């Protein structure tokens, strides 16, 4: 149940990282 | 029997969505 | 309440805050007088 | 007091006449030398009136 | 004639500069002497009720509506 | 072979695919997938939801004996307030579902997704070399989305006052909102209504005028694209009747005789209307209400003469006394 | 007292300071 | 100029002032005149209708409360002991108006048209980056010094109105700023969700003045930095250095801080004391419950251990954290803190013994007074909801400030979008 | 086209004149209503 | 030529305002309809038909004036000035609500004259008259609400009055006594009208941003104002945009512009069908199954059951003064209240 808390932090930072390392590659 | 009808007709609408996007006429 | 020697001007102060609005109006009659650039 | 009243009225009539004198003098280029001159004198009067009327407020 | 030079003609001035105030002042006098309260049957600003009773008027018939409301008007209701 | 980072970065930023996927899309897809999937499961089978904090839940699910016109996703309980309330903020799942967490999950995911949708519209227009500001038109529904799901709850201080996600839920929200803030007499909703009736009117008119004018259009078409000359025939005569009546006033109101402004006016009217009414609900969250006319007319004996607005204020009392169960002595309230 | 004369003259001061630029040639 | 040659109308006439330097600054200072004019004049007007024997929010003032909060003309308990300082700030703002306006008129009719041909120090142009980073660097230094005027006023010159001193507030001198970054910058690391609200949870003047030390010091630092720097390559590559893009960036920032000002004035009761501005929204509901609790046990007996008719307690219930809180709708607030509520709080939340016998007359009158002054209002300007009869004209300043700044922030958002789109068109033009 | 002759009685003349005299009369009445003492 | 032919060609001159055969029905009727509203919302009372005030002469502002309906005892009467109720007295005629009918009937024939005007104008220029057909959605609404609905009620007193607050009242009235939001035909009206506003915004924006002549100066020299536009944008850039954003787009300009016409019109027509159904007080008020399930288990609670309680409230607290001819007196112990459940 806090493994799920941990998991949600991990999997969403992963997506915003795709978005902004693509927006700087342009 | 009523709840079944609701979800069935909805299931049909999303299948309609799928076909109208990926299997539409060629523009001729 | 206002000072007791300043009470003659008691009605005067009451149209002061409105003055900026009237500038917008002034700035229009100036354009009316010039016949509209 | 009495002098406070007459000077406080003096400030009002002075500020009134200066406020219509300034833009008219500036708009027009004719005889602007003597115009700048009496703007200087009137602004000087005005910034004198303000602190004298200020201090005589305290002898009310 | 067009409405692009219609209030620039000497005709506009000579007539309207007198007829406008006349009928405007007529419209003022209509209310100012209280004639409107008698033409459309508006009740005066303190004749909404009689002093006889404090009920509101409502006409409960259609072919005797006329004399019913005349009866209400009689007592200042 | 082309270094998988560029294969990924090419495949995403491609304008050759069936549906565009953007850099905003990379955020739009999981948030919308969460919101949609949680909504289907919740509209069917969400357990009853205590929404007032009195331990009396409100049903909202088809399997619990509702049809779809009486179903809704029921907002979170009155104990939550503005608190963030994810799964791991509950110590078990059944108290999470009892407290109406699913609603909060849905509405946050949807709001994120909507902004990303606006963003992706700007991005494809930039990519195809188009003009921008189709998204500026799209900010009107986003603004009302914001007002009714985020701003109005923050002003009232709880996510239990938000609009339920349902048919009868939406109408219940409307009724209890009119009761306390009297919005018909608020001008910003009036500019909104004007925009919507006007939008429908101008939609109808534009359709009818163009669809009689066009005779036939044609373009040559090949085996995967469109042709070289987009050809059309339209009629180009008219009578002084319509020119003197309708034409003189659209050209005077555009303050331009170009008919370029026609479609411009077409875009602007509903959007602006809906902006102002979106302002209405926002400012009403801070307890600034519409007009009330009470005892406008009294006679000179001190007795009130009723107006057509007093009938409305009576219905406001009617709805409002039923919408407090809290005490008999509710003196001065909200907030 | 004269505290309507002030509020009168300050509101009619508007067009006056336009009108004087018309004669002395600041702008027509 | 004075006939069309730019492609502008008379209703877009302000667009001719971009390549005019003198006229542009002249517009700015002439407008600044009107701004300080409303300041001085609205305060005089508002004092001529201010009775210093009645609470301020009952009569609806919006400027004199700010002045009262700064230790000028107030006493301990939010009562106004003199009104002369208010008069002073009114007249002085009004006289500075004349000199700002005179400079504006001069620089718009007589002052030069281009400043770049007398000195290029008073000159500027929009592509010459070095001048504008220097002008920006100048302004940051003096705004930082301006920010430090508040902590000067706090520390030496009579101090501010601390509302959390005992006795229901007191004006005192402040002697201790918080110089610990872990306390200060922790606010920017707080959630923007209930229970906090991110900067909007400051509950002591000490954090406020320590923060103003930090603001002043980084603003002076950054000003000194921009005088002694020309922008670097990544900086230049990212942004437009066109004329109207700067106006765009400015609009865009104002929008956000308008939303931030709205949250601030509607929730915070520390830096806007609630005894010059009206009571806060959460404060009114909490007062309504607590004043009834105290009131009913004096007649009947304690029923904050008693159960009610709903299934839950008559006046007290449990939050999901095991803290004893007020019950009713007003269970939606329990993160509230007010000066008149803290001495009745114990460790387990509200402690019932303290309601029984720790009450002071001043707390009770404050709560009982605030219940009937809940923030509500109407555009036809009577208090209450749209059901009550006219006997009250009250509508709280908090609502007015918030709703004004909310609508202006929205309008400024679209203004940002307009000017940003136009800066982009101009850039996309000239890149070829 | 539509060249000007058009004496006193025309269509546009009666159009402005059946919207002119009651509007100005009504502003004359709506004005006197403001200075009623009720 | 005969006099008829001379009359006919006098009526169809090119001139600023078009008179026409249709003009003869439109213009007097329109003038008298409109002007009756004005003269009545400025002077005519309703102290005798409802017990209200509703005109400027009495005190009221722009939102709270109205020309109000007759009393309930008048039946479905025409309310002729020469009828056997007024008997040739302009005062009683004003007092009995007689001019509500005047306005209503003259405005109805003004509507008829306008649609005929659209036909013969369109006949003159020789185009298809779709806009005359579109305009029968407003006629449907008008006649189903302002004429047919109270003709199913017992009197014209339950008709809506011409005024802002009076029709705000109509909204709350229908909400309380018919629960009109829960009627599928009004839902279909809402879908239609909102969809019209949707198409309007989307089309304007799409067209304004696919303009030709974004670079070199206009290679378009006409309009030709009666064409509206459609020449000034590229169908292919917009169609290509919306195929990727939304996944479906129009590829035929004529069918797009027909959809925009179909949507609001079918919308108005359906809501008309529903309200002519309310005229015999046949109401989709309640789901029978939900009522049974709530009777047998009284811990069941729905957003719908709340709406019913609220509407009970609207009726009970609004009735005595909205129907002051019934003489409702409710002791306060019989009215409904939240704290009493
Ligand atoms: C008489 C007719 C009438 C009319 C024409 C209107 C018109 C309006 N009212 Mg209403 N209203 C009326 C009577 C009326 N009202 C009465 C009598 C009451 C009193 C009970 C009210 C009470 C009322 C309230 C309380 C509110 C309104 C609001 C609104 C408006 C807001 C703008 C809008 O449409 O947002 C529509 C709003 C949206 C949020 C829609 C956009 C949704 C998004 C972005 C969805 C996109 C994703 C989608 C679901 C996925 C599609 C997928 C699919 C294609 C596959 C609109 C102006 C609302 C308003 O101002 O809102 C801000 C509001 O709060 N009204
Ligand atoms: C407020 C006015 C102001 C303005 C207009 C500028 C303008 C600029 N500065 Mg600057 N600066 C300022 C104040 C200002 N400064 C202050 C007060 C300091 C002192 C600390 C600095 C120190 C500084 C340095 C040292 C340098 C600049 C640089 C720059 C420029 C180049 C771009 C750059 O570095 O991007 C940087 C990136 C950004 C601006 C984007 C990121 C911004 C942040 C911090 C976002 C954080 C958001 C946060 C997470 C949100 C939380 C929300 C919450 C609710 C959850 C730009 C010309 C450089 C330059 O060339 O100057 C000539 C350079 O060398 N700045
Ligand atoms: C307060 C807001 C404001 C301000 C500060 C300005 C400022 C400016 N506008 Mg302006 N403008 C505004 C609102 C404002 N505008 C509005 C609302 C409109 C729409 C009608 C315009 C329309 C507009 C146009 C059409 C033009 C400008 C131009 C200009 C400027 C150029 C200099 C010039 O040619 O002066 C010319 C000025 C004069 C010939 C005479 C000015 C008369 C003055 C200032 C008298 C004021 C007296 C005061 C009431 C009493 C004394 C007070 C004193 C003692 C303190 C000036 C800097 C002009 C421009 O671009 O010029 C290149 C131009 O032609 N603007
Ligand atoms: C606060 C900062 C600020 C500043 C300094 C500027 C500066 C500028 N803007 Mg603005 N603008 C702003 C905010 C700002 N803007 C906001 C917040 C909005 C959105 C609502 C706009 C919307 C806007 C438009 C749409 C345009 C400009 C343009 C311009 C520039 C050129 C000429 C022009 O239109 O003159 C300014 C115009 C006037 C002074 C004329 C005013 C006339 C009327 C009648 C409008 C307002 C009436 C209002 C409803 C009355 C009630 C107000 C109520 C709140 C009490 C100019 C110098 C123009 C531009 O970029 O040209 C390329 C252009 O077309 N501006
Ligand atoms: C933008 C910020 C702002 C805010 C928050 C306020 C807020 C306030 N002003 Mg104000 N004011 C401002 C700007 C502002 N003003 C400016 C720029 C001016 C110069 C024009 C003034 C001029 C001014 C005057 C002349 C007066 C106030 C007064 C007051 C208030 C005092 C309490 C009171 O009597 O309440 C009740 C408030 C009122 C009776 C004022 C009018 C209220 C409204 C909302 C009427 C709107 C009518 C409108 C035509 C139709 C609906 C809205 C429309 C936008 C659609 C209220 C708190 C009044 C006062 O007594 O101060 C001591 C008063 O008479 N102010
Ligand atoms: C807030 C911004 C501001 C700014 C940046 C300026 C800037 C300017 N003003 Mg000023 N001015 C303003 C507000 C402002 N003013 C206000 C509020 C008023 C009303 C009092 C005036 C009154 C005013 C007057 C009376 C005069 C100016 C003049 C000037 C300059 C004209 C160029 C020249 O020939 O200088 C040549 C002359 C000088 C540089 C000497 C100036 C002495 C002054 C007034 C200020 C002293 C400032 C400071 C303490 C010392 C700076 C030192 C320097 C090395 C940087 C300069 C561009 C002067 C000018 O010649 O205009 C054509 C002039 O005589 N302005
Ligand atoms: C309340 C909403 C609403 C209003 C106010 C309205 C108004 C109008 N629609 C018209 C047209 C149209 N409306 C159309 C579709 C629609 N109209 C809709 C909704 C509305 N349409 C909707 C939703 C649609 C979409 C289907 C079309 C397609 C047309 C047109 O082509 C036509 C037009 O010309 O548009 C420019 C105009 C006809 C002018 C004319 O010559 O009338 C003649 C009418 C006369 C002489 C009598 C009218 C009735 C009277 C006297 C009684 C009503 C009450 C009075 C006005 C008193 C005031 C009442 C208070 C409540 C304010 C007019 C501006
Ligand atoms: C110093 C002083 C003072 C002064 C003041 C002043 C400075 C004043 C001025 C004022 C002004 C500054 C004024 C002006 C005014 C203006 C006007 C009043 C105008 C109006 C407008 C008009 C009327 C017009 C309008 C229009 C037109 C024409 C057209 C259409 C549109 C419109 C509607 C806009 C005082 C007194 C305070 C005292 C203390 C000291
Ligand atoms: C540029 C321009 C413009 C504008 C201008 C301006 C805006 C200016 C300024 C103005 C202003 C800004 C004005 C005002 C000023 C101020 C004043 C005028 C004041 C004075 C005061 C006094 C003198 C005081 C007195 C006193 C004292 C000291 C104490 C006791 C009390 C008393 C009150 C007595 C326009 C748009 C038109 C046009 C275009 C251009
Ligand atoms: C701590 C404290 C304090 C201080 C405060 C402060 C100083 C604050 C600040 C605040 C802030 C400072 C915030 C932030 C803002 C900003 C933002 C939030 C934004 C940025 C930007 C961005 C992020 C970008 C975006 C974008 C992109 C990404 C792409 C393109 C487009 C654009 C550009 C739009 C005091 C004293 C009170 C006391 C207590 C504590
Ligand atoms: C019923 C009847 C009849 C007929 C009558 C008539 C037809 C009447 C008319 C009437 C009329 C026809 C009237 C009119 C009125 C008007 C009015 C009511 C007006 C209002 C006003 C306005 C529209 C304006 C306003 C304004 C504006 C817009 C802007 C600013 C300024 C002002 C505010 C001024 C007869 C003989 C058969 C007999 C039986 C009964
Ligand atoms: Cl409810
Ligand atoms: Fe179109
Ligand atoms: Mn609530």
């Amino acid at each position: 149940m806090e493994t799920l808390k941990i998991t949600v932090y991990i999997v969403v930072t992963f997506f915003v990282l795709l978005f902004v390392f693509g927006f700087l590659s342009g | 029997m009523e709840t079944i009808t609701y979800v069935f007709i909805f299931a049909c609408i999303i299948a309609l969505f799928f076909f109208a996007i990926f299997f539409r006429e060629p523009p001729r | 309440k206002l000072p007791e020697a300043y009470a003659i001007f008691d009605p005067l102060v009451d149209v002061l805050p409105v003055i900026p609005v009237l500038f917008l109006a002034l700035a229009f009659v100036w354009q009316a007088a010039v016949g509209f650039r | 007091t009495i002098l406070f009243q007459l000077a406080l009225a003096a400030l009002v009539i002075l500020s009134f006449v200066m406020v219509i004198g300034v833009p008219v003098a500036y708009a027009s280029p004719q005889d602007w030398d003597r115009s700048k001159q009496l703007i200087f004198l009137g602004s000087g009067l005005w910034i004198a009136l303000v602190l004298v009327v200020g201090v005589l407020n305290f002898f009310v | 004639r067009p409405f692009s030079d219609i209030i620039t003609s000497v005709r506009y001035w000579v007539i309207h500069s007198i007829t406008i105030p006349a009928l405007f002042i007529a419209g003022w006098l209509f209310v100012s002497t209280g004639l409107a309260y008698d033409v459309f049957g508006t009740p005066r600003p303190d004749s909404y009720y009689a002093q006889e009773q404090r009920s509101i008027p409502l006409v409960t018939d259609r072919f005797e509506a006329k004399q019913q409301v005349e009866t209400f008007l009689e007592q200042l209701k | 072979s082309a270094n998988l980072w560029e294969r990924f970065c090419n495949w995403v930023t491609s304008t050759d695919n069936r549906l565009y996927v953007g850099w905003f899309g990379v955020i739009m897809i999981p948030t919308l997938l969460a919101a949609t999937i949680c909504f289907v499961i919740a509209f069917i089978a969400a357990p009853p939801v205590d929404i007032d904090g009195i331990r009396e839940p409100v049903s909202g699910s088809l399997l619990y004996g509702n049809n779809i016109i009486t179903g809704a996703v029921v907002p979170s309980s009155n104990a939550i307030g503005l608190h963030f309330y994810p799964i791991w903020e509950a110590a078990s799942l059944d108290e999470w579902l009892y407290n109406g967490g699913p609603y909060q999950l849905i509405i946050f995911h949807f709001l994120l997704g909507a902004s990303c949708y606006m963003g992706r519209q700007w991005e494809l227009s930039y990519r195809l070399g188009m003009r921008p500001w189709i998204c500026v038109a799209y900010s009107a529904p986003l603004a009302s989305a914001f007002a009714v799901f985020l701003i109005y709850p923050i002003g009232q201080g709880s996510f239990s006052d938000g609009m339920p996600l349902g048919i009868s839920g939406t109408f219940n929200f409307m009724i209890v909102f009119q009761a306390e803030h009297n919005i018909l007499m608020h001008p910003f909703h009036q500019l909104g209504v004007a925009g919507v009736f006007g939008g429908a009117l101008f939609c109808a008119m534009h359709g009818s005028l163009v669809t009689s004018s066009l005779i036939r259009e044609t373009t040559e078409t090949e085996s995967a694209n469109y042709g070289y000359k987009f050809g059309q025939e339209e009629e180009t005569y008219n009578i002084v009747a319509a020119h003197g009546y309708f034409g003189r006033l659209i050209f005077q109101y555009a303050s331009f005789n170009n008919s370029r402004s026609l479609h411009f006016f077409l875009a602007a009217w509903p959007v602006v209307g809906v902006w102002f009414t979106a302002l209405g609900i926002s400012t009403m969250a801070f307890n600034l209400n519409g007009f009330n006319f009470n005892h406008s007319v009294i006679d000179a004996k001190g007795n009130v003469i009723n107006t057509w607005a007093d009938i409305i204020n009576r219905a406001n009392l009617g709805m409002e006394v039923m919408h407090e169960r809290n005490a008999h002595n509710f003196p001065l309230d909200l907030a | 007292i004269a505290q309507l004369t002030m509020i009168a003259m300050i509101g009619i001061a508007g067009p006056m300071i336009i009108f004087l630029l018309a004669v002395r040639r600041g702008n027509l | 100029r004075d006939q069309e040659s730019s492609g502008f109308a008379w209703w877009a006439g302000n667009a001719r002032l971009i390549n005019l330097s003198g006229k542009l600054l002249g517009a700015h200072v002439a407008h600044a005149g009107l701004i300080v004019f409303w300041a001085g004049a609205m305060t005089l007007f508002e004092l001529a209708h201010f009775i210093p024997e009645k609470p301020m929010y009952e009569q609806g003032l919006i400027l004199i409360p700010h002045i009262a909060t700064l230790g000028w003309g107030v006493g301990p308990g939010g009562e106004v002991v003199d009104t002369f300082p208010f008069f002073v700030v009114g007249v002085v703002h009004l006289i500075s108006s004349a000199v700002l306006g005179f400079g504006g008129v001069y620089h718009a009719i007589r002052g030069p048209e281009t400043l770049e041909e007398y000195s290029s120090f008073f000159g500027y142009d929009w592509k010459d980056k070095n001048k504008m980073t220097t002008i920006l660097g100048f302004h940051l230094i003096v705004l930082g010094i301006g920010a430090l005027l508040l902590v000067a006023k706090a520390m030496f010159f009579g101090g501010l109105y601390d509302t959390w001193a005992p006795g229901g507030g007191d004006v005192r001198v402040i002697t201790n700023p918080t110089l610990d970054p872990r306390v200060i910058f922790g606010y920017l690391l707080k959630s923007p969700f209930g229970g906090e609200g991110w900067i909007v949870s400051v509950n002591n003047l000490e954090d406020v003045v320590g923060g103003h030390i930090w603001i002043g010091l980084i603003c002076i630092a950054g000003g000194i930095w921009h005088i002694l720097t020309t922008p670097f390559g990544w900086a230049r590559r990212a942004f437009i250095w066109s004329g109207e893009a700067y106006l765009s960036y400015s609009l865009g920032a104002l929008s956000m801080m308008g939303f931030i000002a709205t949250c601030f004035v509607w929730f915070n009761n520390t830096v806007y004391p609630s005894e010059f501005y009206g009571p806060t929204g959460p404060e009114a509901s909490q007062a309504q419950a607590m004043t009834f609790l105290i009131r009913d046990q004096k007649l009947g007996a304690n029923v904050g251990s008693a159960q009610g008719p709903t299934g839950l307690g008559k006046y007290l219930m449990r939050s999901p954290t095991g803290e004893i809180i007020f019950g009713g709708e007003t269970m939606r607030f329990w993160d509230f803190r007010g000066p008149w509520l803290e001495p009745l709080r114990g460790p387990n939340g509200l402690d019932l013994n303290k309601i029984k016998n720790d009450i002071q007359p001043w707390q009770e009158r404050r709560a009982a007074e605030y219940m009937t002054h809940a923030p509500l209002g109407s555009l036809n300007s009577v208090g209450g909801v749209a059901t009550e009869i006219n006997s009250v004209n009250f509508v709280s300043p908090r609502s007015w400030l918030a709703t004004s700044h909310f609508v202006l922030a929205f309008f400024f958002l679209v203004g940002h979008l307009w000017h940003a789109g136009r800066a982009r068109a101009a850039a996309a033009g000239f890149e070829k | 086209q539509e060249p000007v002759s058009y004496p006193i009685f025309t269509v546009r003349w009666v159009a402005v004149h059946t919207l002119a005299v009651p509007t100005i009369f009504f502003l004359g009445a709506i004005a006197a209503m403001q200075f009623i003492q009720r | 030529r005969g006099w008829f032919d001379i009359l006919d060609d006098w009526l169809k001159r090119d001139r600023f305002v078009f008179v026409g055969w249709s003009g003869i029905l439109l213009f007097p009727c329109a003038y008298l309809a409109l002007g009756g509203w004005l003269t009545g919302t400025t002077f005519v009372t309703s102290w005798y038909t409802h017990g209200l005030a509703s005109s400027y002469l009495e005190g009221c502002n722009f939102l709270t004036v109205a020309v109000s309906t007759p009393a309930n005892s008048m039946g479905h009467s025409l309310l002729l000035l020469w009828g056997p109720e007024a008997q040739g007295d302009f005062t009683r005629w004003c007092q009995l609500g007689g001019l509500w009918t005047f306005i209503a009937l003259h405005g109805a024939f003004g509507l008829i004259g306008f649609m005929l005007r659209q036909f013969e104008i369109a006949r003159l220029v020789g185009v298809r008259p779709y806009n005359a057909i579109a305009f029968s959605a407003p006629i449907a609404v008008f006649v189903s609400v302002f004429l047919i609905y109270p003709l199913g009620q017992s009197s014209w007193f339950f008709a809506p009055s011409f005024g802002v607050a009076a029709i705000f009242r109509f909204l709350l009235f229908f909400q309380g006594f018919h629960n009109w939001t829960l009627n599928p035909f009004h839902m279909m009206g809402v879908a239609g009208v909102l969809g019209g506003a949707l198409l309007c915004a989307i089309h304007g924006a799409t067209v304004e941003n696919t303009l030709f002549q974004d670079g070199e100066g206009a290679s378009t020299f006409r309009a030709f104002n009666p064409t509206q536009a459609e020449e000034t944008y590229s169908m292919v850039t917009a169609n290509r945009f919306w195929s990727q954003i939304f996944g479906i787009a129009f590829s035929n300009k004529r069918w797009l512009h027909f959809f925009m016409l179909f949507v609001p019109v079918t919308g108005l027509w359906m809501s008309a069908i529903g309200v002519v159904g309310l005229a015999l007080n046949l109401r989709s008020y309640d789901f029978i199954s939900q009522e049974i399930r709530a009777a047998e288990d009284p811990e069941f609670e729905t957003f719908y059951t709340k709406n019913l309680l609220l509407n009970e409230g609207i009726r009970a607290w609004m009735a005595p003064q909205d129907q002051p001819h019934e003489n409702f007196v409710f002791p306060e112990e019989v009215l409904p209240r939240g704290n009493a459940l």
